RNA sequence: UAAUUGCGAUAACGAACGAGACCUUAACCUACUAAAUAGUGGUGCUAGCAUUUGCUGGUUAUCCACUUCUUAGAGGGACUAUCGGUUUCAAGCCGAUGGAAGUUUGAGGCAAUAACAGGUCUGUGAUGCCCUUAGACGUUCUGGGCCGCACGCGCGCUACACUGACGGAGCCAGCGAGUCUAACCUUGGCCGAGAGGUCUUGGUAAUCUUGUGAAACUCCGUCGUGCUGGGGAUAGAGCAUUGUAAUUAUUGCUCUUCAACGAGGAAUUCCUAGUAAGCGCAAGUCAUCAGCUUGCGUUGAUUACGUCCCUGCCCUUUGUACACACC
C-alpha cells in the first residue's frame, strides 16, 4: 500500500489498515449478506459506518428510523431500565465488547451474526386486544417488517438487561450468547422463547 | 458459594481447563470453576503474563481473553 | 501474579474481641463485623498496624492480631488523632475512649440513663420512645415496629 | 453614588413610579395624565402632564 | 523533534511522573498520609495508600504545565467531586485544600513551581525541562 | 350610568380615537355586581398593536 | 505569503476555531493532537475526515482547533466538522473547484452534516415540568 | 488632549443609538481617532413572579424582562471639544457617563 | 409449515378499534394473479416484503 | 398548514389586477417590486403576498 | 386547513373582533459597522524541547493590523423555493433536490363575546356593612406555638447495586448574581483532617469572583454476588459557622450505629425529537437553611406520525316531560 508518513504521528494501523477500505475499526460492514429478503431495505448494512454514536436525526419523520445503521438501533435500545437512559457511550463500549466475544465465541462475522439473530429472532405474528363489545377478545394479525425489526431489537436487549442484572455473568456476555443461542434457534435465549410464545399465541387465537 | 483462597488443586485445574476454554473471562471462570472473581482476575494476569492464553480487548470494565493457539 | 497455595496457615471464620469474624473476606471490611469499628477505622488501624490488604482475614496470625487489637483499643499510644474516635470527650471521664464491641451499647445505655435521671427532653423522647432529633413526627415512622 | 447600572435603572423606574402615584392621588382633582422626567446634570426637570395647569 | 506533555497522553504521563517521584525519593510528604480523605466528597480514603500523593503530585504537575498559574480553590473545586451527601441529593463539594497546600510547598522546596506574579503559582524552569524529560521517557518506551 | 359613560364615549369618538370602552364594575342598583361595557367604533385585543396601540 | 484560513465547527453549544494553514501535516487539537482526544470511543470518528479521504489530502498543510463550550461528545463534534469545513475553505480558496466538489461530494455521499452545522438547538425550560415539553404528577385526589 | 471614555446606558434602543449617532457625527466631525462604537451585550433583568394574588392552583407565572442597553465611545480631545460633547448633546432617557483617566 | 412470502400492492388505511392495525392488499410473490387483502401490525409502506403463516384467512374490518 | 389567509390572498389578487404588464414567473423580482410598490408593513407578511403572486402568475401563464 | 383557514356554493351584501399578522428569543450569514470591558494574526522579550528551518507556552497592553468565532446595531434570508405526482383539475396535501431551516421553522408573549356566586376583605392608607376601640379585636416585649402524633391521603428525594458502588485519574457548560454610607461576591497567601478561621487583594462588574476547571461522563484499577464494601434513615459522642439567643439535634464537618427495602398490587401521572429520561448549576427564598419552585446548560433515547375504543373538545342533524339545565 506504501502508508503515507507525515510530521503527525499516526499509527498504520490506524491508516493502512484502514485507508482505501473503510470496513470499521474491525469486522466489516463490508461482505455482509442478510438471510431472508424482507429485512431488505429495512436494515442498512448497505453503508460502512465507524462508530454506532452519530448525532441520529432519524425520528423526525416517519420512516427514516429504518436507516440508522443497525448497530446504531442496537446501542439505542441499550440504553433502558430509567437510569441508563442517556449513557451513550457506555453502551457503545458495551457493543464493542460483545462484538469481540461474539468474534472469539465465533469465527464468523460479528454483523453477520447480528442480522442473522435479528431474521432468526423476529416475531412474526401479533396478537391485539380487541374489543367490539364485551369481554377482551384477541384476534391474530400479521406484522410489519419494520415493526418486526423494531420488536426483535427490543426483545435481544430486554433478554440481555433481565438476564445480566443480578448476576455476574456480564452484560456483553449475556448479550453475545443471546445472540449466538437467537442465531441459531436454540430455545434458551429469551427472544427465542417470547418469539414462540407471540407466535404460539396467535396460533392459537386466530 | 464459592471459593476464596487457592490450593494447588484448583491451580492446576485451572492450568488444564483453562486451555481447554477458547473464551475466558473472570465470569465465565467462576461460573465454570469455582473462585471468587477477584482471585479470578489474579488468575487472568497471571495467565497474561506467563503467557498460556490471549487478551485482545483488556478494558477495566472487562477483559476478553481467548485462546493463545 | 500473586497466587499463594498454602492450605493450612488459612482457615475459616475465626473470634476475636468476644465476637466471631468470617475470615473468608478482606480485613478491613471484615473487621466491620464489630459492632463498634468501621470501614474507616477499620482502614486506618490496619494501616497503623502495617498489614498488607491485598490478604484475607482467614491468615495473618496471631501477632498480627494482637497488633491489630492493641492499635484498635489504644488510639493515643498509637497516635490516632482524636477526632477520629467515636466517643470523644466523654462527660464523666473527660478523657478520650474509642468505644468498642460491647462498650458502645452499654456507654450508650450509660449516656441515656445519664441524662435521663437528669430527666431532659431528649431522654424523655427516649422514654416515651418516639423520635429525638427535632424533626416531624406525624407522617413518618408510621407502623414503626 | 458609585452605584450599578442595574441598581440605579431599577432606582429611576421606582422613582418614576413613586411620582406618579403621587401626582396621581395629589392632582386627581385637576385632571393629572402622567409624567415625563428630564434627567440632566444642573438642574433636572419633572415633566407634568395635566390638563389645567391654570389652576396647577 | 521536540516534545511536550501536550503531545503525551494523560493518564500515562501522570503514572510515569508518579512513579518518578517514588523513584526520586524526595517529596516531602506528610506524615498522616493513610488518613485524609483529600474531600468530603470522599467516603473512604485513597486505596492506594502509598502512590496517591506521588499521583496527586504528578497530576498537578500536569495541570500546570498545560495552563497559566493556579493557587488552591482552582483545586480544590477541581478535584472535588459530588458528595452522596445523604438522602439529600448531590451537589458540588469543596476538597482538602490543605493536602494541597501541602503540595505546593512541597513543588515550591524541590523546584518544581513558584509562588508567582499576578497571583498564583506558576511552573519554573527546572520543572519544565523536568516534565520534558520524562514525556521523553514516556514517548521513548515504545520499543 | 348610562348617561355619563355615553358622554364619555361621545367625546372621545368625537375627539378622533378609533376605539374606546369603558368598563364599569361593581354594584349599581342592588346588592349584587354587575357589569356594563360601552363601546363605540372597534378594538383590537390581540398582540403587540395592543401595546403600542392602545392607552388603558 | 503564508497562506490561512480560520473556519468553525458548531454543534449543540459547543464553538471550534479551526485554522488551517500550508504546512507539513501537523494536525493539533488546543496543542494536543487529535490522537489524544479523549472520549476514548470517538478518536475514530474525528480522524473521519481524514480515513475518509485520505491522508495525501494533507499534503503540506498544518491545523489547529480550539474548544470552547458544549460538554464532552459535542465538542469533539465541534473539533470533527471544524476541521472537515476548514478543510473544505481551503481547497476552495486555495485550490480548485474540482477538487472542492471532490471533497464536498466525498463529505455528503457520506453526509454527515459535516458540511452544515447541526441546527438543532434546545428548548427552553417552561412552567409545569422539570422539561420542556413534560409536566409534574397531578394529583386529582 | 485628553484621553477620555465616554460610556452611555439606556433602556431604549432607538433613542440610544440616536445619541450614539450624534457623538459618532461630531467625532467624524472633529476628526479624532475616536475607536469606533462598542456594543456590549445587553444586561436583561428578569423578575419572574406569580401571576396571582392570594395563592391559588394551577400556579401559573409571568416572567418581565427589562432589558439593559450599555455602549462605550474611547476618545482624545482638548477641554473645550470635551465639555461641547458632553453638555450639547444631551436627550431624556439616556444616562451618559465621562471618565477622564 | 410452508410460510408464505408476500409483497405489497396498495395500503387501504388503518382501521381496528383504536386504529393501530393497517389493511394492505398484498400480492403472495410468486402467484401475480392472487392479491388478498390482510391486516397488517405495525407501519407498512409500498412494495416491501411480507410474511404469512397462512394464506386463506383474509380477515375483515376490526370494530 | 400551509393554507395562506385573506389578509395575504386579496392582497395579491389586487396586486395582479392592476400591475400585470410587471411582475413575471420569478419570485425575486417579484418580492423586490413588492417592497418598491406596495405599501407593506413587515417582511414576513411582504414575501407571503409576493409567494401568492407569484403562483398566482404561475396559474395565468397556463390559462 | 392548526383553524368561521381558505377554495367555493349560495337571500344575502359589506364588516368588526378571534386565528393569523404583530413582538421576544433560538438557530444561518466569509456582507457593512467596530470591539484593552472579547477574540485572532504578526512582532518583540522569555521558559523549555528539539536542535533543522519546528513545536509547546507565557509575556496588561513591548508593540502593529484584522473580525472567522463571542457580541449587536443595520440588514438579508423562506415564500413551502424548484420539480414530479395528486385534486371539480382550486384551496391544498404527498414525495425528491436545493439550502440554515420546509410540522405556522422551533419555542414562547398576546389570545375574544359571554361567564363562575371559582381564589383573595389576610398584597392594598382599595372599599362598603356588621364588630371592637384603652384590663383593646391597636401595637409592643418574654416564652411557647405553627415542628406536637395509633393513623388516612398529595407532591418529591434517595435507593433495591456490577450499565454498580468505591478510589485514583482525565475535566467539558449556559442562564445568572454581587457591596456607599456597607460588609456583597471572593481570587489569592497562611493554618485546620474537615467545617471553617485568619492576612489582604480585585470588582459597582463582558474586566474581579469565572473558562464559575458543575455533575453525569470516561480511562486505570479494589470488590464477586453476599440485604455485602447496596441502600443510608434511625441514634450517640464531639467540632465549627450564622444569629441577641440554635434545646423542639439551625444547618455544615469527624467517628461510630446499619433499620425497612430483592424494581413494588389494584389504580394511575407525564412525553412525539436535542424531545422524554438521566445530570448538575444559578436565581426567587437568605442572618443561616432547598430535598421546592423559576429558569439554564450537559448526556440523549426506544416507539406511533395513527384513532375516536375509553377521558374529553368543536360543528351539524335528530330528540326531550331538562332551563339551577344529567349532580
Amino acid at each position: 500500500f506504501t502508508p503515507v508518513v507525515l510530521a503527525t504521528p499516526i499509527p498504520e494501523e490506524v491508516q493502512q489498515a484502514q485507508t482505501e477500505i473503510k470496513l470499521f475499526n474491525k469486522w466489516s460492514f463490508e461482505e455482509v449478506e442478510v438471510k431472508d429478503a424482507s429485512l431488505v431495505d429495512y436494515v442498512q448494512v448497505r453503508q460502512p459506518i465507524f462508530v454506532a454514536h452519530t448525532a441520529g436525526r432519524y425520528a423526525n419523520k416517519r420512516f427514516r428510523k429504518a436507516q440508522c445503521p443497525i448497530i446504531e438501533r442496537l446501542t439505542n435500545s441499550l440504553m433502558m431500565n430509567g437510569r441508563n437512559n442517556g449513557k451513550k457511550l457506555k453502551a457503545v463500549r458495551i457493543i464493542k465488547h460483545t462484538l469481540d466475544i461474539i468474534n472469539v465465541l465465533t469465527d464468523q462475522n460479528p454483523i453477520q451474526v447480528v442480522v442473522d439473530a435479528i431474521t432468526n429472532t423476529g416475531p412474526r405474528e401479533d396478537t391485539t386486544r380487541v374489543g367490539g363489545g364485551g369481554a377482551a377478545r384477541r384476534q391474530a394479525v400479521d406484522v410489519s417488517p419494520l415493526r418486526r425489526v423494531n420488536q426483535a431489537i427490543a426483545l435481544l436487549t430486554i433478554g440481555a438487561r433481565e438476564a445480566a442484572f443480578r448476576n455476574i455473568k456480564t452484560i456483553a456476555e449475556t448479550l453475545a450468547e443471546e445472540l449466538i443461542n437467537a442465531a441459531k434457534g436454540s430455545s434458551t435465549s429469551y427472544a427465542i422463547k417470547k418469539k414462540d410464545e407471540l407466535e404460539r399465541v396467535a396460533k392459537s387465537n386466530r | 458459594q464459592h471459593a476464596v483462597i487457592l490450593d494447588q488443586e484448583k491451580y492446576d485445574r485451572i492450568l488444564k481447563e483453562v486451555p481447554t476454554y477458547r473464551y475466558v473471562s473472570v465470569s465465565v471462570l467462576v461460573d465454570r470453576l469455582k473462585i471468587g472473581g477477584s482471585l479470578a482476575r489474579i488468575a487472568l494476569r497471571h495467565l497474561e503474563k506467563e503467557g498460556i492464553i490471549k487478551p485482545i480487548s483488556k478494558h477495566s470494565k472487562q477483559a476478553i481473553y481467548t485462546r493463545a493457539t | 501474579s500473586l497466587v499463594v497455595q498454602e492450605q493450612g496457615s488459612f482457615q475459616h471464620i475465626l473470634r476475636l474481641l468476644n465476637t466471631n469474624v468470617d475470615g473468608n473476606i478482606k480485613i478491613v471490611y471484615a473487621l466491620t463485623t464489630i459492632k463498634g469499628v468501621g470501614r474507616r477505622y477499620s482502614n486506618l488501624v490496619c494501616k497503623k498496624a502495617d498489614v498488607d490488604l491485598h490478604k484475607r482475614a482467614g491468615e495473618l496470625t496471631q501477632e498480627e492480631l494482637e497488633r491489630i487489637v492493641q492499635i484498635m483499643q489504644n488510639p493515643t499510644h498509637y497516635k490516632i488523632p482524636a477526632w477520629f474516635l467515636n466517643r470523644q470527650n466523654d462527660i464523666t471521664d473527660g478523657k478520650d475512649y474509642h468505644t468498642l464491641a460491647n462498650n458502645v451499647e452499654s456507654k450508650l445505655r450509660d449516656d441515656l440513663e445519664r441524662l435521663k435521671k437528669i430527666r431532659a427532653h431528649r431522654g424523655i423522647r427516649h422514654f416515651w420512645g418516639l423520635r429525638v432529633r427535632g424533626q416531624h413526627t406525624k407522617t413518618t415512622g408510621r407502623r414503626r415496629a | 453614588a458609585l452605584i450599578s447600572k442595574k441598581r440605579k435603572l431599577v432606582a429611576d423606574g421606582v422613582f418614576y413610579a413613586e411620582l406618579n402615584e403621587f401626582f396621581t392621588r395629589e392632582l386627581a382633582e385637576e385632571g393629572y395624565s402622567g409624567v415625563e422626567v428630564r434627567v440632566t446634570p444642573t438642574k433636572t426637570e419633572v415633566i407634568i402632564r395635566a390638563t389645567r395647569t391654570q389652576d396647577v | 523533534p521536540g516534545v511536550s506533555v501536550r503531545d503525551v497522553a494523560a493518564q500515562d504521563f501522570i503514572n510515569a511522573y508518579a512513579s518518578f517521584l517514588q523513584r526520586q525519593g524526595k517529596l516531602e510528604v506528610p506524615g498522616y498520609v493513610d488518613i485524609v480523605k483529600t474531600s468530603s466528597g470522599n467516603e473512604m480514603p485513597p486505596q492506594d495508600a502509598e502512590g496517591w500523593f506521588y499521583k496527586r503530585a504528578a497530576s498537578v504537575a500536569r495541570h500546570i504545565y498545560m495552563r497559566k498559574q493556579v493557587g488552591v480553590g482552582k483545586l480544590n473545586k477541581l478535584y472535588g467531586g459530588a458528595k452522596s451527601r445523604g438522602v439529600r441529593p448531590y451537589k458540588h463539594i469543596d476538597a482538602s485544600g490543605s493536602i494541597n497546600r501541602k503540595v505546593l510547598q512541597a513543588l515550591e522546596k524541590i523546584g518544581i513551581v513558584e509562588i508567582s506574579p499576578k497571583g498564583g503559582r506558576r511552573i519554573s524552569e527546572n520543572g519544565q525541562r523536568d516534565l520534558d524529560r520524562i514525556a521523553a521517557q514516556t514517548l521513548e518506551e515504545d520499543e | 350610568i348610562r348617561r355619563a359613560a355615553y358622554g364619555v364615549v361621545r367625546y372621545v369618538m368625537e375627539s378622533g380615537a378609533k376605539g374606546c370602552e369603558v368598563v364599569v364594575s361593581g354594584k349599581l342598583r342592588a346588592a349584587r355586581a354587575k357589569a356594563m361595557k360601552f363601546a363605540d367604533g372597534f378594538l383590537i385585543h390581540s398582540g403587540q398593536p395592543v401595546n403600542d396601540f392602545i392607552d388603558t | 505569503a503564508v497562506p490561512s484560513v480560520q473556519t468553525f465547527g458548531k454543534k449543540k453549544s459547543a464553538t471550534a476555531v479551526a485554522h488551517v494553514k500550508a504546512g507539513k501535516g501537523l494536525i493539533k487539537v488546543n496543542g494536543s493532537p487529535i490522537t489524544l482526544v479523549e472520549p476514548e470511543i470517538l478518536r475514530f470518528k474525528v480522524y473521519e475526515p481524514l480515513l475518509l479521504v485520505g491522508l495525501d489530502k494533507f499534503s503540506n498543510i498544518d491545523i489547529r482547533v480550539r474548544v470552547t463550550g458544549g460538554g464532552h461528545v459535542s465538542q469533539v463534534y465541534a473539533i470533527r466538522q471544524a476541521i472537515a469545513k476548514g478543510l473544505v475553505a481551503y481547497h476552495q480558496k486555495y485550490v480548485d473547484e474540482q477538487s472542492k466538489n471532490e471533497l464536498k461530494k466525498a463529505f455528503t455521499s457520506y453526509d454527515r452534516t459535516l458540511l452544515i452545522a447541526d441546527s438543532r438547538r434546545p428548548e427552553p425550560k417552561k412552567f409545569g415540568g422539570k422539561g420542556a415539553r413534560s409536566r409534574f404528577q397531578k394529583s386529582y385526589r | 488632549i485628553i484621553k477620555i471614555r465616554i460610556t452611555l446606558t439606556s433602556t431604549k434602543v432607538k433613542q440610544l443609538e440616536n445619541v450614539s449617532s450624534n457623538i459618532v457625527k461630531n467625532a467624524e466631525q472633529h476628526n479624532l481617532v475616536k475607536k469606533g462604537p462598542v456594543r456590549l451585550p445587553t444586561k436583561v433583568l428578569k423578575i419572574s413572579t406569580r401571576k396571582t394574588p392570594n395563592g391559588e392552583g394551577s400556579k401559573t407565572w409571568e416572567t418581565y424582562e427589562m432589558r439593559i442597553h450599555k455602549r462605550y465611545i474611547d476618545l482624545e480631545a482638548p477641554v473645550q471639544i470635551v465639555k461641547r460633547i458632553t453638555q450639547i448633546t444631551i436627550e431624556p432617557g439616556v444616562d451618559v457617563e465621562v471618565v477622564v483617566a | 409449515t410452508p410460510v408464505t412470502l408476500a409483497k405489497v400492492i396498495k395500503v387501504l388505511g388503518r382501521t381496528g378499534s383504536r386504529g393501530g392495525v393497517t389493511q394492505v392488499r398484498v400480492e403472495f410473490l410468486e402467484d401475480t394473479s392472487r392479491t388478498i387483502v390482510r391486516n397488517v401490525k405495525g407501519p407498512v409502506r409500498e412494495n416491501d416484503i411480507l410474511v404469512l403463516m397462512e394464506s386463506e384467512r383474509e380477515a375483515r374490518r376490526l370494530r | 398548514g400551509r393554507v395562506r389567509t385573506k389578509t395575504v390572498k386579496r392582497a395579491s389578487k389586487a396586486l395582479i389586477e392592476r400591475y400585470y404588464p410587471k411582475l413575471t414567473l420569478d419570485f425575486q423580482t417579484n418580492k423586490r417590486l413588492c417592497d418598491e410598490i406596495a405599501t407593506i408593513q413587515s417582511k414576513r407578511l411582504r414575501n407571503k403576498i409576493a409567494g401568492y403572486t407569484t403562483h398566482l402568475m404561475k396559474r395565468i401563464q397556463k390559462g
